[PDB]
């Protein structure tokens, strides 16, 4: 009778709910907020911090930070709030009665996973708990046990290749490029058409410019050609105030950062360049289910048109007769969240909860034991 | 281990088929083999022997209406059942109407059907519905509210106050007739609403202004959808038709209940615990309590620590109330988690935690003081910690100076000379198993101007730039001079005191002439040099070699602390004169040799610069700064006078005198915290010399000769305007210059122990007399001076708060 | 209960009462007259104008005159409330942008001369916009000597867009005075300034467009009224009913380079940051006597919503009671019993001084 | 024989020269004045424009805009005007003759360099020109090739980092507060204790209290609560009109919004932030020499104090084991265009300078 919850703590967005249901319920951005200034009227229910979406509806008097900044967790204390916004505000639900699982980044160190833990069965009493990769959940939603996950949030960008249920470790790339950087570079790139955007508020406002009007070209240097040509590719937007601004050539110079990591100082190689050479550090004879199982991951793949340009550029690296196959789920911005609800649903996995005998004996080095 | 598998064959063939059926895997009938449902994922094993080798193939079947949770689950239970098979067998994805040959092999009877339909997905449809519904806020003190059975104009009069929740958009509609008590209890309840829920707009409309021009277009139009304004005149009730707001508000306080769900001695209990008012402190995290607002909602709040039995029986006992009175199915009853109480269940108590009795991005450092110990002084240093050259010398050199704002290339004759007053480039070029590497160092004059300095980094540049940018470009300062660099100088190096040009041009005399003084000092077998200094009785000194040259014939003075590598460089400098050297020894000084400096003069002698190393102790200096945000001090081995910096002051030992030199921009708290760090010093120093070894004070500018004696080459040129201490002493005088000596021991005296000042001089705000704390002037008066000002003796005016003090202070002018 | 005090130390006018009531039963002038070669303050004060020197110390919002204001405190508290100071916890009000040093001044008075139990200071634009309800909201406060653009969000207070304006009701009157002399009457006693301004709160009002309305009294006579002055002579007063309060959207009228009421709104708005100007516009909170001229609401939503934006929503709210809100709002909030910890006490003032009021307050 | 001009386009001071020179010749606000009430008095037309302190002179008659107002140029109709008042009033020179060393912010768009070199060539057709980073100049001046450049002046604060000539890019921070807001914030501060400082010419004499009485606390909460307890750090300064007004922790408060940007209501970092943010975002290899050269640059690194204080805060977020050396140059309110004058004298330039018969391509 014990229903199990499922938490997908991403960088910037959190998707929690329970097991056994199509999607998450409560999605909502993992941020914390503090007032700028001083309350002056007494008694009106103020508070010292605001957390997800409270705190995105009163941004313009917050300065609001991410507990979790490139993928590493900065802010303990405020990643408890995260959770306890999570189990008592959006899903309204007594930790001590449900099992929890939590995802976590492949190769993550185990110093975050020790405190995750402690964090869930001492300041939360959860029943039990358990730790999923996150890549392989994805993979396991798509229908698949091979392939090479692209797995793009607003952290981090990974490239598990997994074959029969397993990630190849050797294999995972890593970038430190995701959706927090093409919002800051969005943001440097609309100064030079005379915008201002400079708070972690505005921040947010740049960002839903990111989501509602950016997309991959195909051909980049084509594009920026007809941009001077014409005025087709202009797009207008309201800022929150009534302003109407409008962009351009930004549309597409943005998440090119993907694909050309130059455009923000990084000289790491492009995602198009990461996945190849991912595939390339596995066994020859499992590369060819990997060429033709990309599975893409997180809201940094939803850009219009990057699976035909991220097919476009493998096919330029890989061998003229491979099969190059893009997968992109629609709901590929859940799909961690998707597997993890499969998978606290099967009744072969009660075996696998660390629950809180077993932490009161072990201690918190009893989550490796079970993760491997 | 999933028992679905339990009876597979293990090494043996077999043919097994499962289809996935609420997330579980469940055996397809034998005789039903072959027919795949379209809308359901199944699992195929063939364990098939071929000559002896065991062939073991995995394939998962997902047809083309199969679920999420379908595919999902036939992967993870594919991968279940390799693992517990050893993972041997392969695994393969099959989707319908494209299979692969080896899955179409097993059905060669024609046997592969597709059937329509498929059993159920076993996820849960999560849908977002929205609660839209219409409340009332009525009453006289503290308005309550009640959810009204349907939305429209007949629900509502023209007293009271309501809103219309609909999810992400609230109205709060005014009556004509309603108290601002009701007003204000409504906003704070529709703010609740929306903070609950962490998005949504409040629209606040009074009774009359139900217009598009009054609300916006859009915000009207929703408001019409459920609220139309033309039924409005027929079907809204009127104020004294709404009812009393007293009578409203009596009911329903009485109508709050609390009830204990408590399990003690194992025995369930459900017990009446208190009525209204209610206050958080009631509810206890070790049971679960029920809050019966009767018809408007039934509340379950769950400890953190109750018991799963309690949690349970409280939720049923509290679904019973509904049923048992018949209530409305509007009346819902809600589980509150404590720590999730939102704002309806606190509305419920009157008393919940306490008023807001009174952040930046930027960070300032907090770092405490802490006091310094001298003691790690005596541990002795590392002064070997970081060595590395890169090769011998032996490289090939280019040398450059910055002249007229350009670089002229130095004769290979003058390598080895540098003059002090300008900047040079030198290009380095050394091999290592063939593979040439460049190394430019940039040599700063101390006495060198910006434009040199500029033109010589600039040029650094140029020649990196290029060679492609390989090589590696050095900083070096006069006088601090790095390993490498000497060595490019088979450690022989010879700084002319002296210059040329400067933005734009002058005296620009070219050579140090007939009569110049040549000092040749060494800290190692590699850095022994000879800078040229001033012809000067002063700047001789007895740890050093010196070489005069003059019209006459050059002569080398040996001082009785000088090594004999100091003294091949003077031969060897003196060997070129063609009048031949006359070499001299201290204390055998003929009167024709201070007659060419001017007679004799107090110099740089002293019992540790006539001594070697082998007897006494070296001398140590360090440098004490509170620019770390704490008062620390480190030691400066091979010290110059350029690690002298103005903003700190430094400590010196010399075994018989222990100096402390101030800086003229220094801090006061650094320098009163380096006398008390020197006294500390000597107090733990176990080496058994006198405790009461001299410590003077030593300023900036006034340093006698054995100050600087211990140190290199002095330039008097920076902080003595060019005068040597003889030519300050005659200007200033002994005791306008004298060095003072650090003696021990003010605050925390008693009013009769401070010094007194009349009233007319405390309350002046400049030229006041010395000794008088700024912080604590109305000490400085008489027990008599202080009651006629003040109106208050001394020891009365301590007991006020300090508030009072500052004030009077303030009043009376001594702040 | 200890009923409470609420003294509104107004520009012009100290709104003085109990807290509960729901109006301030003492309204007499912020004046104090002096011999010119002595005390008497409020409505005695001016009728002894040609005795006297008539001074204004919160001439413009801020208390400028400490001496002249411990007489209007105590014409409140002994002359026209009758009651004892000592015995009674006071909440004052003070102007946007008070100094500091202003508050801690104003805290040692009420302590150290009138010995009271406890007091509270609030800022009289928050206490305007929770008479409303809200706590989001620019509030224009337009009173005698100043009129203020407060913008406030969620509670939270954006001082750094703050605006103040030294044109107010008594820069009107005398403006009406100036203009219905050059037609031919003559307002220049000081007993006459009384008249004009009864006929400022009876016959002026705003015009939504002032080049037409002007349009229309030239080629018309139906905007004409006629007043009744006390010796019975009945005048007629002509464009100079909506000329008046046109000031306060044309300072250029008197003389004054700064902007009207609505700019210095939407400049206001502007200020705060792009995430709050949304809830700003559908909330303009008006307070005050100078707000209180029929057609002022409508002619701001006007000229807001040419400045603003096509998309937003401009909304001025306009309470019937907004010459007291200030007041009211207060009687408010001194009767929650939930306020009763955030007064000042007597005992905590004598451990930490007038200082405590920026940390209980604020 | 041909002598090089060299001019830095400051955001509040115009700093211009001769190359070749130990420091600027003229040194005039930025800051460019047309008439209020157009026609009404002679020298008042409409295309009458006045620039530099003669504007600050007819201050009640003209309007007066800051072209450069943030380090990058907004208005070029008023910038032409700036530089034609160099040229011909200041410096008295044909930009015709002098090949021309101009400066530009930290990460000027391409467009504004491009729209520069036109109009030098076009408007004033000299016979070359060349655009430098100031941060890389005052660099130069300081006899350093490494080194992460603070550069605080009128309208913006810049980080720089540099690494043998060249600056990183993709480290430079930028913050939107100098002196203009500190002489602007000790007008607020000072109005708090009731002196009444809001006019122009109020603000002159403001911005000279700067100068003269304000410094960078060591220990900002210390020094405050030593201003809370005694006149000790009290000072008083004479107004024209002969009054005397004393200032106390204002001297200090005043330049803490540099560390404490939150002062004015600004949500970014303090200079001491930008710069370990600055250093942090370079390679790590190249770290140990940055925090070895903090060269600092403009007028606003000119409060005593300020050096101790970034080391302070600096040393407080780099490794415990780092060497912290901040480097204040004597002239470093003119370290941009010293750094003009001595690359303008390399007779290297003639083949870095842009000629205008490459410019008619
Ligand atoms: N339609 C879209 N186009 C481009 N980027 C998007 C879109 N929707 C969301 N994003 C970006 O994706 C990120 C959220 O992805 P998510 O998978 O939630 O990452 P995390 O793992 O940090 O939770 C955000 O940074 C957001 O800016
Ligand atoms: N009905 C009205 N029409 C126009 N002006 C009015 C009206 N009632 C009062 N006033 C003006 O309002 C001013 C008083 O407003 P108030 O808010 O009390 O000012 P303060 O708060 O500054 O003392 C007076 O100058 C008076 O002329
Ligand atoms: N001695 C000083 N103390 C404090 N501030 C100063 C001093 N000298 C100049 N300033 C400030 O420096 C600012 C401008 O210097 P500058 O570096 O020329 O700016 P920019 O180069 O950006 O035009 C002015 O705002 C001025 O207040
Ligand atoms: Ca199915
Ligand atoms: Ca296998
Ligand atoms: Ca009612
Ligand atoms: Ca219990
Ligand atoms: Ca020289
Ligand atoms: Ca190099
Ligand atoms: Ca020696
Ligand atoms: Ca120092
Ligand atoms: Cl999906
Ligand atoms: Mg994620
Ligand atoms: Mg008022
Ligand atoms: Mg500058």
């Amino acid at each position: 009778e014990t229903t199990a919850l499922v938490c997908d703590n991403g960088s910037g967005l959190v998707k929690a709910g329970f097991a056994g249901d199509d999607a998450p319920r409560a999605v909502f951005p993992s941020i914390v907020g503090r007032p700028r200034h001083q309350g002056v009227m007494v008694g009106m229910g103020q508070k010292d911090s605001y957390v997800g979406d409270e705190a995105q509806s009163k941004r313009g008097i917050l300065t609001l930070k991410y507990p979790i900044e490139h993928g590493i967790i900065t802010n303990w204390d405020d990643m408890e709030k995260i959770w306890h916004h999570t189990f008592y505000n959006e899903l309204r639900v007594a930790p001590e009665e449900h099992p929890t699982l939590l995802t976590e980044a492949p190769l993550n160190p185990k110093a975050n996973r020790e405190k995750m833990t402690q964090i869930m069965f001492e300041t939360f009493n959860v029943p039990a708990m358990y730790v999923a990769i996150q890549a392989v959940l994805s993979l396991y939603a798509s229908g698949r046990t091979t392939g090479i996950v692209l797995d793009s949030g607003d952290g981090v960008t990974h490239n598990v290749p997994i074959y029969e249920g397993y990630a190849l470790p050797h294999a995972i790339m890593r970038l430190d490029l995701a959706g927090r950087d093409l919002t800051d570079y969005l943001m440097k790139i609309l100064t030079e058409r005379g915008y201002s955007f400079v708070t972690t508020a505005e921040r947010e406002i740049v960002r839903d410019i990111k989501e509602k009007l950016c997309y991959v070209a195909l051909d980049f240097e084509n594009e920026m050609a007809t941009a001077a040509s014409s005025s087709s590719l202009e797009k207008s937007y309201e800022l929150p105030d009534g302003q109407v601004i409008t962009i351009g050539n930004e549309r597409f110079r943005c998440p090119e950062t993907l694909f050309q990591p130059s455009f923000i100082g990084m000289e790491s190689a492009g995602i198009h360049e990461t996945t190849y050479n991912s595939i390339m550090k596995c066994d020859i004879d499992i590369r060819k289910d990997l060429y033709a199982n990309n599975v893409m991951s997180g809201g940094t793949t939803m850009y219009p048109g990057i699976a035909d340009r991220m097919q476009k550029e493998i096919t330029a690296l890989a061998p003229s007769t491979m099969k190059i196959k893009i997968i992109a789920p629609p709901e590929r911005k859940y799909s961690v969240w998707i597997g993890g609800s499969i998978l606290a649903s099967l009744s072969t996995f009660q075996q696998m909860w660390i629950t809180k005998q077993e932490y009161d004996e072990a201690g918190p080095s009893i989550v490796h034991r079970k993760c491997f | 281990t999933d028992p679905a598998f339990r009876s597979v064959p293990k090494g043996t063939p077999c043919f097994l088929i499962w289809r996935i059926e609420n997330f579980q895997p469940v055996p397809v009938p034998k005789d039903q083999y072959g027919n795949f449902f379209e809308g359901d994922a199944y699992i195929i094993l063939s364990q098939k022997d071929n000559k002896g080798i065991l062939e073991q193939n995995l394939h998962f079947w997902l047809g083309k209406n199969s679920s999420q949770d379908e595919q999902g689950t036939a992967a993870l239970k594919t991968v279940e059942l390799d693992d517990y098979l050893g993972g041997t067998p392969v695994q393969h994805r099959e989707c319908q109407n494209n299979e692969s040959k080896l899955f179409l092999s097993y059905f060669k009877n024609k046997s592969l059907k597709y059937l329509q339909g498929g059993v159920a997905s076993g996820f849960n449809h999560v849908e977002h519905i929205v609660r839209r519904r219409l409340l009332s806020v009525k009453g006289k003190h503290t308005p309550r509210m009640e959810e009204k059975p349907e939305i429209s104009w007949s629900q509502m009069n023209k007293g009271d106050v309501f809103i219309l929740d609909l999810g992400e958009i609230i109205y709060v509609w005014n009556g004509e007739l309603c108290s601002r008590t009701e007003r204000i209890k409504a906003m704070e309840i529709a703010r609740g609403m929306r903070d609950d829920r962490g998005t949504g707009n409040i629209i606040v409309v009074e009774d009359g202004e139900e217009t598009p021009d009054d609300m916006g277009e859009e915000e009207f139009e929703v408001f019409n959808e459920y609220l139309p304004v033309a039924d409005k005149e027929a079907s809204i009730k009127s104020a004294e038709e709404g009812g009393a707001d007293e009578n409203f508000e009596k009911k329903k306080v009485a109508q709050l209940k609390l009830w204990k769900v408590a399990e003690e001695d194992g025995n369930l209990k459900i017990t009446e615990e208190a009525t209204a008012p209610l206050d958080k402190k009631m509810l206890d995290s070790n049971d679960c309590f029920i809050v019966d607002n009767g018809e408007d909602g039934i509340w379950v709040w769950t400890g953190k620590k109750a018991s799963p039995k309690e949690r349970k029986e409280s939720m049923n006992n509290a679904m019973a109330f509904l049923k048992q009175r018949n209530y409305s199915s509007q009346t819902r009853v809600t589980k509150v988690p404590e720590g999730g109480e939102s704002s309806e269940f606190k509305s419920l108590f009157k008393t919940w935690e306490k008023t807001k009795l009174p952040y930046s991005v930027n960070k300032i450092a907090q770092t405490v003081q802490t006091k310094f110990d001298a003691m790690t002084l005596h541990n002795n240093p590392e002064v070997a910690k970081e060595t590395g050259m890169v090769d011998d010398g032996s490289g090939k050199k280019k040398i450059y100076r910055i002249e007229n704002m350009d670089l002229v290339e130095l004769e290979k004759r003058y390598y080895g000379e540098l003059y002090g007053g300008d900047s040079y480039v030198i290009h380095y070029t050394y091999a290592v198993n063939g593979k040439e590497e460049h190394i430019i160092y940039y040599w700063l004059g101390r006495h060198s101007t910006s434009d040199e300095r500029g033109v010589a980094a600039a040029k650094t540049i140029e020649i990196d730039d290029s060679l492609g940018g390989t090589a590696k470009q050095v900083r070096v300062v006069q006088s601090k001079e790095p390993n490498h660099f000497m060595a490019m100088f088979d450690g022989k190096l010879i700084i002319f005191q002296g210059g040329k040009a400067g933005w734009g041009g002058h005296n620009s005399t070219d050579g140090p002439g007939d009569t110049y003084l040549l000092h040749v000092r060494g800290t190692s077998q590699y850095n022994t040099k000879a800078e040229q200094v001033p012809c000067r009785a002063e700047s001789l000194n007895s740890n050093d070699v010196f070489v005069l040259f003059s019209k006459g014939g050059t002569y080398v003075w040996a001082g009785k602390g000088c090594t004999g590598d100091e003294r091949e460089m003077a031969k060897k400098i003196a060997s070129k004169s063609p009048k031949g050297y006359i070499m001299i020894v201290e204390g055998q000084e003929k009167e024709e040799f201070w007659d060419l400096l001017g007679g004799k003069t107090e110099y740089a002698s002293d019992f540790s610069l006539k001594q070697a190393e082998n007897e006494h102790r070296p001398s140590r200096l360090f440098q004490c700064s509170n620019a770390s945000g704490v008062f620390k001090a480190e030691e400066i081995v091979d010290f110059v006078q350029e690690d002298l910096v103005p903003e700190d002051v430094f400590i010196l030992d010399a075994d018989h005198t222990i100096y402390v030199w101030l800086g003229n921009e220094a801090r006061n708290d650094e320098k009163q915290m380096a006398m008390d760090t020197a006294i500390e010093y000597l107090e733990s120093d176990p080496s058994g010399r006198d405790p009461d070894t001299p410590i003077m004070t030593v300023k900036q500018g006034y340093e006698p000769p054995d100050f600087v004696g211990h140190f290199g080459v002095w330039d008097r040129q920076l902080w003595s305007h060019g005068m040597s201490y003889a030519e300050l002493k005659k200007e200033l005088g002994e005791k306008n210059m004298s060095m003072e000596q650090v003696r021990q021991r003010n605050g925390e005296m008693s009013f009769s122990d401070v010094s007194k000042y009349p009233y007319s001089v405390l309350v002046q705000k400049e030229g006041l007399p010395d000794g008088i704390d700024l912080q604590n002037k109305e000490k400085h008066l008489t027990e008599e001076e202080f009651e006629k000002i003040f109106g208050m003796t001394y020891a009365t005016f301590i007991t006020k708060p300090a508030w009072k003090q500052t004030q009077l202070k303030k009043d009376k002018g001594l702040f």
